[PDB]
Parts: structure tokens; sequence; C-alpha cells
């Protein structure tokens, strides 16, 4: 049982460096190199360079050279990967994966999400957001929440504390003014609304915030 | 310095059949020393073929490696379900390592209009000074969509953010978010709002729209 584990996710500002670990077991570390790749959140997967395990020398891509290290320590295992003077476009997720020379790599770890800004961290706004006049089509009507201006991700949108489940559309935050925003939809027969309560449920576990909106008719 | 080129970018599937994925070196006979990575979202790429012939130890006999130095093929003889994914190749040939770019496997499924929906600030934005007006675009086939806004009959370009879902676990469909942002002040000197989706579905755009003055 062959395993790459690497450390846990990483929030760092602009100039700071980071350390990423990660740790082989199940079979001989020293028998195979270690390779580190690049993937940014749109985006292909990029090679970064491989490091001898036997003699802990690092080769580097050219497009990884001078803010990039790779070491090791042997006796426990495991390989390191270390970012200086962190600039935005190191926001990025890493992988560590074990070399098989002329083949490549096979083994992945699990990979370790980099996030570099200067914003502190902020609770979100949370609007809800009413239907006007086109907002049914049919028998459903759809209605809304707006989760504005938080830092870090993650944020917990539920609706009705999850009974909700059926017909919700769930968005990818996006960034703005370096801070976070996403929305979410939830459609359901315009019979049970609005003679029946629907309410979105927002958890921030980073600013210790929950908060709840229901929509009203406007 | 070698570049790796895979088609299509897209292709959608319905299980059973046989998909082939194509790859292409822009240098060497980059001999066999390939392989091919399935990645999942929020996953670690898994390593499917190794040399461009040869399965790793667990990955099932209807995934097929061929070709050799400039084209190779991943193949899957029935495809499932649980093949949806993206698809890398990258070849060992040369330092240093290079990955196509991937190749997304979705699942086919009827053509399907975006079901839209707009929404005004909401009066509590308002009384902070904020004015976001949002666009839901829900549960459309095929998920090439392109969204306008109008201000007044006016394109609006400044102020838009767009986020997508990935496609869907029931329905298989795919729903987008577009809200336009602005000041609560640039807001209330304007009339109308609307927002406009370009699908394959429909011939004209499809439009969801209000105005302030109209109650």
């Amino acid at each position: 049982q062959v395993q790459l584990m690497e450390s846990g996710p990483e929030l760092k500002k602009p100039g700071e460096t980071v350390k990423i670990s990660c740790k082989a077991s199940g079979y001989t570390f020293t028998d195979y190199s270690m390779h580190w790749v690049k993937q940014a959140p749109g985006k292909g997967l990029k090679w970064m360079g491989w490091i001898n395990t036997g003699t802990g020398e690092p080769t580097f891509a050219a497009d990884f050279k001078g803010r990039f290290a790779f070491s090791l320590e042997t006796s426990a295992s495991t390989a390191y990967l270390q970012i200086n003077n962190l600039k935005n476009e190191d926001t990025a997720s890493y992988f560590c994966a074990r070399g098989v020379g002329l083949y490549g790599v096979d083994y992945w770890g699990q990979g370790t999400s980099v996030t570099v800004s200067s914003p502190k961290t902020t609770p979100p706004s949370v609007y809800p957001l009413a239907p006007v006049c086109g907002d049914t089509t049919g028998s459903m009507v759809t209605l809304g929440c707006l989760v504005k201006g938080y830092f870090p991700e993650p944020v917990t949108v539920t609706w009705n504390s999850g009974s909700l489940s059926s017909g919700v559309h769930t968005f990818p935050a996006v960034l703005q003014s370096d801070l976070y925003t996403l929305s979410s939809s939830v459609t359901v027969p315009s019979s049970t609304w609005p003679s029946e309560t629907v309410t979105c449920n927002v958890a921030h576990p980073a600013s210790s915030t929950k908060v709840d909106k229901k929509i009203v008719p406007r | 310095d070698i570049v790796l080129t895979q088609s299509p970018a897209s292709l959608a599937v319905s299980l059973g059949q046989r998909a082939t994925i194509s790859c292409r070196a822009s240098q060497s006979v980059s001999t066999s020393y390939m392989h091919w990575y399935q990645q999942k979202p929020g996953q670690p790429p898994r390593l499917l073929i190794y040399l461009v012939s040869n399965l790793e130890s667990g990955v099932p006999s209807r995934f097929s490696g061929s070709g050799s130095g400039t084209d190779f093929t991943l193949n899957i003889h029935p495809v499932e379900a649980e093949d949806e994914a993206t698809y890398y190749c990258q070849h060992i040939r040369e330092l240093t390592r290079s990955e196509a770019g991937p190749s997304w496997l979705e699942i086919k499924r009827a053509d399907a209009a975006p079901t839209v929906s707009i929404f005004p600030p909401s009066s509590e934005q308002l009384t902070s000074g904020g004015a976001s007006v949002v666009c839901f675009l829900n549960n459309f086939y095929p998920k090439d969509i392109n969204v306008k806004w109008k201000i007044d009959g006016s394109e609006r370009q400044n102020g838009v953010l767009n986020s997508w879902t990935d496609q869907d676990s029931k329905d298989s469909t795919y729903s987008m978010s577009s809200t336009l942002t602005l000041t609560k002040d640039e807001y209330e000197r304007h009339n109308s709002y609307t927002c406009e989706a370009t699908h394959k579905t429909s011939t004209s755009p499809i439009v969801k729209s209000f105005n302030r003055n109209e109650c």
C-alpha cells in the first residue's frame, strides 16, 4: 500500500514563504525520485522539477528556478517543497508524485492548496433575493441568496438547514477586491412559496459566523 | 520545449460507447514513454497507462493505450459513468516533463434551454450603498453559453462576474450565475436592467429584465 500524504492547506500573504511536506509510505523512499507539479485553479498540470531521492539533489524547470527549493529528510521518508517571496500567481494546488524514471510519475499525493493575498479575515454580508415578475416559469419559482465580501473560503450555504437540497444550484466563489462572493438559487413550486418558509443559511467558520436570511416577497 | 496537443478539448459520451482520445507530440520520436492520467474534480490525478500501452495495476481492462513516437491514443472500449473526468496525457521521454492540455469527458443528454431568473438589489444591500443585479441561468445543455448585460438598452461589460457549475449529477445539465455590481447611485440613475443569453437551443437571445419604474 503505497501512499503519498501531503501537509494541509495554507494561507499566506505576499512576500511570505511556505514549505509543503510530502510523506511517502509503503515503499523504499530512496529507490524512487520525487517530482513536484503545480496546478492552477483553471488550469492544466505544469511540471516544476524533481529531486534525486538518493543524492538529495533538485532539478528545476526553467519557469520554477530561483524562488523554489526541494529538500529531503530521508530518515522520515518525506520530501519538501518551499516557495520563497510568495507572489500572487503562486495561488495553486501543488502535488508531489513518485518518479519512475523514463516512465514519468505513478503515485500522486493528495495535493496542497496555497492561497496568496493581503486581505484579512472578513465575514460575509448575506442578501436574500426575492423574485420579481418573470421569475416564475410554469409551476416553479426561483429564489436566491447572495453572499458578498468574505475571506477566506469556504462558506457553507444550505437551504432550510439542508432539507431543501432537491432543486438547488450553489455556484463557486469568485474574487472581487481580494474578497469572495458566491450565489445560490433554489427552485420550488409556486404553491409552496411564499406560503411555506424558505431560508438560506450561511456558515463561515473562519469568522465564527452563522446567519439565516428568510426570503420574503417584495 | 516539447508540446503535447490533446483533442478534442471536450467529448460528450453515452455509456457503452467506445471513445478515443488523441494526443500528439511536437518533437521526437518520443518513443513510447507516454502516460495517461485521470483527474476528477477536487482530486489528485490517478495513473492509467504507463509507456502508452500498459495499464497500471488497478485500471479496468476497458482502458487501452496505443500509438508510438508522435501519435498516441487512449481508448475506453465501453465508457462507464464512473469514467467521467478529465484525461491528461504526459510524455516522460524528455526533460522538462510536459503534459498536454486535458480532454474533458462529459455525459451526453438531450439539449435544454436555460431557465433564466433575474433579481434586483435586495433592500438590505441598497441600505449599505451597494447594488448587485444577479441573473441565474439554470439547467441548460450543452455547456456553451454567452451572456450580455444591458442597461436601458445599452450593453454593459464592467462590473460583471460569472460563475458556473460542473455537469449536474442527476439531470447532467450545467448552470450559470452572472452578477452586475454597481454603486447604489449609478443603479438609481437607470431604469431597465436585462440579462440575455445566447445558447444553441434558441435562435433568439433568452431575455430577462426588470424596470425599476414598473413598480
